[PDB]
């Protein structure tokens, strides 16, 4: 139904192996490529979202819509009930339940610090946004465990993986 | 049919002690289920003494047939129904037949023997776990609740109690590595911390268990000479090196939650609540 | 995995709605028709950012049918699983053929052939579960699984998980 | 699976089964399976083939009486005939006694068949004797045997 900003893609003869979806190989397909275009056609990077960032964004947008619908005058159940559509209500309920029951960072400032650490770091300046989201989401504790769960980080050995993991564990609220 | 029933059952041939325990458990299960039938039979045929004893004997014989001799239900009903009915004579010496069981009861026998064969492995696993614990003093609660253990829920309660009160020992025995977080790590830290003596001083565990089992006061819970906040703060100040807590209120909350966990993992409270709910509970929607 | 995407929708409006409240009505129609839907190409659209300030542009009158066609561009949060990805889950059902878990709106089915052998299914347990000596996974239990395959339907996505590798199973 | 294998073995051996004992002798099954299924499977007896006493097709094979109780059925038949010459171990005489009782060569002068005379036997005495001799509660079994002799496979 909804159409992406990427169009064309007409017939050719060559066939490529970087077309199939694969998280391990970091092949996310054309619609999830590293380079995107906005409504103005300017350069844009793929925007991944960790569960903390996703939860913050969904809560902010939902509460903004709820405030707007009431003339600009917190509960997840009420917030889900704000939306229209029984199937939409169920889907947003399930997403909210997942995010709440696996929220590593429920505070805006903790998520901001985590994003700053995972973005401004010299080692992380090469890290793929999908890798960053996976690291902030799965909450791994060990370099070996992270490498096993994320095969992409195995080839990136120029990363201070263990100390970054310890920093994330520190930032994680016990 | 028996092969299909026993396909999931890896170990079927029980020992003689396990066999007798299975027979007793099956008899008790039938008595619980057929309580109305047994009561009506006893009330109507009150003249005959120990009709239910003959019922237990017949149930034991039927279990013997099905298990040892591998007899299907219709064969038993067509050629061994003499055991299933007790012919007594009244005051007039008229031969009166008493249908103690029906074919549906034989199907119930098969289902119950399968159920006990299933739970036998679980009870053996709990016994092996307890033996691996190798307690210096045999826990009276363990023995008391294991002797009366009939349902797998009670076995799970035993497992929870043993794991909670021997979390360090159970973790060591597991060690005797996937970094799974032990849910009892905080309680182990409390045990290692200097505030654990305060938790002892709240109430004696053995005295609490004796009082609860007796259902009446055998000992009086002695109140410590200083308030919980007083003792917590004093120990925190005198053991700042070892007290992992930050504030006295945090230690107070940790002590309260540890006491709550201790009370929750007590098998007797769970058993009493379960009996009360099963007896007098209601259903609301 | 969650993402931010710039999506576009074609909205057709009947002439009976050609009133002053046309723009707001288009906004709520877009919200009702996009929020919660499931497209195989993108996955699941969960929310639309800035839902009350979306530009709709000028609608074009379809020749011969009167209805106006609007091109609506918006930014939305989208979740889509990928092959070979390890994510958290909550078990929703236990069955002899396998157990069903839930990863947000997606329901994932894991067959016994993708489960470690020591986690023998126990139907006698209450509730029935796939349990081992040190592991017990039942309804409501947190599990870490790796998505192996995804099946595309008309408006649904079916994923298959596995716990047979390391750092998987119960968590 | 077991029924398919059994019917295949029967078909390979021949057109029909001779008697219940052949289910064991011809290696058609094991022991416990045979004991369970013994009374529930039967072969239709025919007085036309009964002419030879050496007939392997036992008449009791067309009854609900278990093969393990064929001797008891023979003893009951001898009891009804009131013939004390035959002892408890002359199985050929018991077979001839059943032959006479169920299919007499001379039809009875009255309308009461020799199987009817089984009603005069007291089952309680025989049950008590069996329980004393070998500790067996078989009074219901004796009743079933008497019923089967009175009518072969009455519809239930």
């Amino acid at each position: 139904v909804s159409t992406s900003t990427v169009g064309a893609r007409r017939r050719r003869a060559k066939q490529q192996v970087d077309d199939e979806e694969n998280a391990t190989l970091l092949r996310l397909g054309p619609e999830f490529a590293l380079k995107q275009y906005d409504h103005d056609g300017n350069e844009h990077d793929l925007i991944a979202l960790s569960l903390s960032e996703s939860r913050l964004l969904i809560r902010e947008a939902l509460k903004a819509r709820s405030r707007a619908r009431n003339g600009g005058v917190i509960d997840d159940d009420e917030l889900a009930k704000v939306t229209s559509g029984a199937v939409a209500n169920g889907v947003v309920k399930k997403t909210l339940d997942y995010l709440n029951t696996f929220a590593r960072f429920k505070d805006e400032e903790t998520c901001t610090a985590v994003d700053q650490l995972l973005h401004n770091s010299s080692d992380c300046s090469v890290l793929h946004p999908f890798e960053i989201a996976q690291l902030s989401s799965l909450g791994c504790e060990d370099v070996d465990e992270a490498i096993t769960l994320i095969p992409s980080l195995a080839a990136k050995k120029e990363v201070n993986l263990q100390r970054i993991l310890d920093e994330l564990n520190r930032l994680e609220d016990p | 049919r028996f092969q299909a029933y026993r396909k999931s059952i890896k170990n079927y041939k029980l020992s003689d002690v396990d066999y007798s325990n299975e027979r007793d458990w099956i008899v008790e299960q039938l008595k619980l289920e057929k309580r109305d039938f047994l009561q009506h039979l006893t009330q109507a045929h009150s003249s005959v003494a120990h009709l239910e004893e003959k019922f237990e004997a017949s149930v034991k014989k039927i279990v013997d047939f099905i298990a040892i001799e591998s007899f299907e239900v219709p064969f038993i009903w067509n050629h061994r129904r003499d055991y299933a009915l007790h012919t007594y004579n009244d005051d007039s010496n008229n031969t009166i037949i008493v249908k103690l069981l029906n074919e549906d009861d034989l199907w119930r026998i098969v289902q119950l023997d399968l159920d006990y064969h299933s739970i036998h492995d679980k009870k053996a696993a709990l016994s092996s776990i307890y033996k691996q614990l190798d307690l210096d003093v045999v826990d009276p609660t363990y023995e008391e609740f294991f002797g009366s253990a009939r349902t797998l829920s009670e076995l799970q309660d035993i497992d929870d109690y043993l794991t909670f009160n021997y979390s360090s020992q159970v973790k060591n025995l597991t060690a005797v590595m996937k970094r799974k977080y032990s849910k009892y790590a905080i309680y182990d830290r409390i045990r290692q911390d200097a505030i654990y003596p305060v938790v002892q001083s709240i109430a004696n565990i053995s005295q609490m268990r004796e009082n609860l089992a007796q259902s009446k006061r055998l000992h009086q819970v002695e109140d410590p000479i200083e308030s919980p906040m007083d003792m917590i703060a004093d120990i925190m100040s005198t053991e700042k090196d070892k007290t992992t807590f930050i504030s006295s209120e945090k230690a107070y909350q940790a002590v309260k939650q540890f006491f709550s966990e201790q009370l929750s993992y007590e098998p007797f409270i769970r058993k009493t609540i379960r009996t009360a709910f099963q007896s007098f509970g209601v259903i609301n929607i | 995995m969650f993402f931010l995407k710039d999506l576009s929708l074609i909205l057709t409006l009947h002439p009976s709605y050609f009133g002053p409240q046309m723009n707001q009505y288009l906004r709520e129609k877009l919200l009702t028709d996009v929020e919660g839907t499931c497209t195989g190409q993108f996955g699941y659209i969960v929310t639309v950012l800035d839902g009350m300030n979306i530009d709709v542009g000028k609608g074009r009158i379809i020749p011969g049918s009167g209805s106006a066609e609007f091109e609506v561009k918006y930014r939305a949060v989208v979740w889509k699983p990928f092959k070979g990805e390890v994510v958290d889950a909550i078990v929703s059902n236990v069955s002899p053929i396998g157990f069903f878990a839930d990863v947000g709106p997606l329901n994932v089915f894991v067959s016994t052939r993708l489960i470690p052998d020591n986690l023998v299914y126990n139907p006698s347990n209450s509730p029935p579960a796939y349990m081992s000596n040190d592991e017990l996974i039942t309804k409501g239990s947190k599990v870490r699984l790796k998505v192996v395959g995804t099946r595309t339907d008309v408006n649904e996505i079916y994923a298959i998980g596995s716990i047979k590798e390391d750092f998987l199973g119960a968590i | 699976r077991k029924a398919a294998g059994l019917i295949q073995s029967i078909q390979r051996i021949g057109s029909n089964l001779v008697n219940r004992a052949h289910l064991i002798t011809e290696q058609l099954t094991s022991k416990t399976v045979f004991l369970n299924m013994a009374s529930f499977v039967y072969i239709v007896f025919d007085p036309d083939v009964e002419r030879n006493p050496q007939g392997e097709m036992d008449l009791l094979d067309s009854t609900r009486i278990h093969p393990e109780d064929y001797s008891l059925a023979r003893k009951m038949a001898a009891d009804a005939l009131d013939i004390e010459d035959i002892d408890d171990d002359d199985e050929s005489a018991m077979r001839n006694a059943i032959y006479e009782m169920v299919f007499p060569r001379s039809p009875p002068k009255d309308e009461d068949d020799l199987t009817f005379k089984l009603d005069e036997l007291i089952l309680d005495d025989y049950a008590t004797e069996l329980e004393r001799k070998h500790q067996l509660k078989k009074r219901s079994t004796l009743q079933i045997i008497k019923e089967e002799l009175q009518s072969r496979y009455r519809e239930i």
